[PDB]
């Protein structure tokens, strides 16, 4: 029955190793029973450490942001200009210099249960997003279920975005207030919406979210999923799987969680909301609720961009040896920047 | 001639057996389709060549 040589036909070589690795690996991680290999998941998982030293114009650090939960977040920075000597660990939360200067709060994605803020994947996006928006990131690591679910991730995310806020090292001199813009890819794009809800009934301004690829769900089977199933990396098996690890027991998909766009969720209709850039990949299971997605936002009279891009699958975004990483990254660095 | 843009991503793999890793990414999709993961914490995860061939054997 297995056959793949369908998703190889979309996307480069390398980039098929890549994601279908990690497909393999976590079909071994995931238990049917609803259990989680944790320790060989973070065994296999490959990371990197934060570096002082600036490499390719980036730096990074990591901060403590919670003790009782232990909440780490990376902060990359470009490298400082006119610097004789690396940076001490004293020299870490230099003031940025700048009339704007854009800070995203990045949120990995994983479906909730995979990565960390030091997974490589995700601290060499990090990084390219410093570099292609000149711009500071900050990227949360948040905690994974099944062992903390819902909603851990969330207050995670909110914890880091008030430390972010309240840091007057990071606030734009034009308007001496953080200029902060959420972002996230897979559960990260889920957790980026859910925190921006957040914020806008609390007084902080977000100006922009970045949703790539974003993770959402509901108890119908849509049409792409019922027909891109297992076609390109993803199974509606797994996704039900992470779904069912992320929300509380007894819960469906139509929880507000899981579904933005639930008749539970609270209406967005002349509500507080930042404008949206939200990137769909066409060759993503979830593709048609991704869609509604931005439609909701659309609908609820919310400024949102819509990038569908036809051929992509998931993790497009990993490897810069593609259109839709080219195309999304242009994009990207125009919304944060945009007056 | 390793791959840059996945060793950047914590793997080793030569540009020149990205092919055959791939056959052996299916290779071990098929057995898991038919099917432990002990003896897999003993093995380098960054090779990937090595890791898939060794797990392939563990089934089987
Ligand atoms: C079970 C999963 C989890 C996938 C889909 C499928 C196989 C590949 C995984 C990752 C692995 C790498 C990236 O984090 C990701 C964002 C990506 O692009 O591929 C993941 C994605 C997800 O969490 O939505």
């Amino acid at each position: 029955e297995v056959n793949l040589i369908e998703s190889r036909t979309v996307v480069p070589l390398n980039t098929w190793v890549l994601i279908s690795n990690f497909k393999v690996a976590y079909n071994i991680l995931r238990r049917p029973d609803g259990t989680f290999n944790r320790h060989l998941a973070e065994y296999l998982d490959r990371k990197v450490t934060a570096n002082a030293n600036p490499v390719d114009g980036v730096f990074s650090f990591d901060v403590l942001i919670d003790r009782r939960i232990n909440l780490l977040s990376r902060v990359y920075r470009p490298a400082y200009a006119d610097q004789e000597q690396p940076p001490s660990i004293l020299d870490l939360e230099k003031p940025v210099d700048g009339d704007i200067v854009p800070v995203i709060l990045f949120f990995h994605g994983g479906s909730f249960a995979h990565s960390s803020a030091n997974s490589a994947i995700y601290d060499t996006l990090c990084r390219r997003l410093v570099g292609l928006c000149k711009c500071v990131v900050v990227s949360v690591n948040y905690r994974r279920a099944p062992e903390n679910p819902y909603p851990c991730a969330y207050d995670d995310g909110w914890i880091a975005l008030n430390w972010v806020n309240s840091r007057s090292w990071l606030k734009s001199k034009k308007d001496s207030k953080v200029h902060i813009f959420l972002a996230g890819d897979s559960s990260g794009g889920n957790i980026a919406h859910n925190v921006a809800l957040r914020a806008g009934e609390s007084g902080i301004d977000v100006l922009g979210n970045i949703l790539l690829n974003p993770m959402f769900g509901g108890n119908e089977r849509t049409e792409s999923e019922k027909s891109l199933d297992g076609k390109y990396f993803v199974t509606v098996r797994d996704r039900d799987w992470y779904w069912k690890a992320f929300l509380p027991e007894g819960e469906d998909r139509e929880h507000p969680a899981c579904n933005p766009f639930s008749p539970r969720g609270k209406s967005l209709e002349g509500v507080s909301f930042p404008k949206s850039l939200v990137v769909v990949a066409g060759l993503d299971l979830i593709r048609d609720w991704q869609l509604a997605y931005a439609e909701g936002l659309k609908k609820a009279g919310q400024e949102v961009k819509l990038m569908h891009l036809e051929k992509a699958t998931v993790g497009f975004y990993l490897l810069p040896n593609n259109n839709h990483f080219h195309n999304v990254m242009d994009e990207i660095s125009a919304f944060v920047n945009a007056e | 001639g390793m791959d840059e843009l996945l060793a950047v991503l914590g793997y080793k793999v030569r540009s020149s057996e990205m092919a055959d890793v791939a056959q052996k990414l299916e290779q071990l999709e098929v057995m898991m389709s038919n099917v432990l993961a002990t003896e897999t914490v003993h093995y380098n995860p960054a090779e990937l060549y090595t890791w898939l061939d060794s797990m392939l054997t563990d089934l089987n």
